[PDB]
């Protein structure tokens, strides 16, 4: 994961301007999370069936 | 050459969460098993989902889900006006819209080129008056 | 400090109801116009009820001519959710989840809200939202 | 704060005459305030009272 | 606090004055210039029209003095073009006819600034039927 | 360098006429989307002809989602006037004064304009306007 | 003419920012001209009657 | 600019798979650029062809 790559400095800063980020680790992280998310394993996702949701969707909508 | 994201609506999500066994829940399960890479979240949906999470552990779990999925952003230079437009159109058509946040969700979906999987008549209405791609599982 | 007038008060003004909220909005327009702010959730609400073409253009002018307090996609929805949950915990109800959103954005911007909706009364009791009710 | 600047006398006089102000300072302050004030005129803003609104806020908010 | 009831003279009236037609519009313009000079405003769409139709370069120069001299009501592109569009579409929906979309722009800016329009163009008659534009026709 | 697509080209695209202009618009959307810009005079034209509600909403979304090249009140109208005058003196005909405004805007921004309107052909002879005709 | 005058610092600064001006003087002149324009005598204004306008407003409008 | 930062191998690989990129650096670049690029998707933009436009450009211009 320690990875040696060319990252456009301007671009990383440009993202730092736009999103009020104070890093590059912040910009890259965001960039990646937005586009493909974070690792969600198959078992996790399947395990959500029956996890429960006690709120009322009618209250939130109508 | 990337395929269209699939935005699962809160309406379908809830069924899945509750293990109701309805066609919506089954469809969501299928999506999770077979097309996980194409599933997207947006922040209005996320807000809805977390707001109905009463139990704290459950809430925590659902936060993981919502931060784990790729996100289709809300851009307030565009999406709120588009939702308003959608709403007004619906009204003029003589249609009823139960949640203005469904118009927002549809607006963002249209912007992003995403299709919606749902079980809420609002999305049926919206697909009648826009080019929203919506699939009802009710 | 920006003054964010809620839809609830705006509507009073638009319909010339003469209620205290309408009068306060009038006052704001007269004396503190440069401090008045808009946000896109409020804008959406306002335009969604402007079904008359002339009304719509007129209120679109209003929305486009006021400084905007942005919605931050990364946090504001989450904040709103948090607020909602807190309200529930406090044994209160919020009729509209978008009031939570609006309040979140106000808190982020350091803006104060002028309104006539009990939701903001609730939210000021579980956050440091600066809200003034004219109900 | 205080400063020494050139101000076109005639222009200042004109402003004073048109807005019924007695001093250059007042004239300059009013001009600066109008310059950075709302793009929406007082007249337009007060004209909105009774414009109408056809919606139902209860439906939008439940 | 300090009210000012600006009067925006439309190109249509201006032209009458410039040509000395003796029409009621020209006379009204004259009156305005003699009695209400402090209230007269210009805007850049009107200015563009005025300059555009000045064929003689000396006359054009003179006109430039006028349009550069009068207080200006700005066009704000965060607002006014959309408002014009709105006006135009409403007119269309009404079954009304609008000769020039720049008349809708002008009217939009007048409404924003709280100015009244003196004109002789039916477009402004139309626009005052669908908005709260203060307009006075001199045909 | 920004690419302003003129209303004339846009309309071809919207109506799916299959003209060279429509196809070029499509190409632009496909391959050079990041360089496409809008301006408010074009926006006004586009929205004025969008009479259907859905059409108006979606073209509103388009106009709001493209980067805007500003109208500079102090300069651009004067520039347009100048252009018009020059055209008339050249013995040319200009159908729309707002085409002169748009071209002024384009020249000020250093933007090139993609169109199918003879007005821009006229204006590129008498100015430094970068215009690409697909008539 | 030069004069000593109290000008709200903040407003002036704002003006300088918005219009990219580098002096208070410039800011103040801009503000005053927004209010009243530049001097046009009654004589000049009345002298414009009959100056001529040989264009066609129908060309410009329709 | 050459930078060594921890990038999760698997997210980058996912990115590569979805966008048909051959390197992690390219993937990261793309992710950053999408963050500050156009808000209008290709799909939406191409979907506008044939949407219709029922006004008359001659009325607005000629």
């Amino acid at each position: 994961s320690r990875t040696n790559i060319d990252i456009d400095d301007e671009l990383a800063a440009e993202v730092m301007r736009r999103f009020g980020l104070t890093t590059k680790r912040a910009a890259v992280d965001l960039a990646l999370r937005r586009l493909v998310g974070s690792p969600l394993s198959r078992e996790f996702l399947l395990g959500l069936e029956g996890v429960g949701w006690e709120g009322d969707l009618d209250d939130l909508r109508s | 050459h990337h395929h269209a994201s699939i935005l699962i609506d809160t309406s379908a999500w809830v069924e899945y969460f509750r293990a109701t066994g309805s066609i919506a829940a089954v469809e969501v399960r299928r999506l999770l098993s077979e097309e996980a890479a194409r599933i997207a979240m947006c922040e209005p949906i996320a807000m809805e989902i977390l707001s109905g999470a009463l139990d704290d552990n459950t809430h925590t779990t659902l936060e993981r889900l919502v931060n784990g999925l790729p996100s289709l952003n809300v851009d307030d230079a565009i999406d709120f006006r588009a939702a308003a437009g959608i709403y007004r159109a619906a009204r003029r058509a003589g249609e009823t819209v139960r949640s203005i946040n469904d118009c927002l969700i549809a607006a963002l979906a249209i912007r992003h080129g995403a299709r919606i999987v749902h079980r809420d008549a609002d999305f049926d209405v919206i697909a009648r008056i826009t080019n929203l791609q919506a699939a009802s599982f009710r």
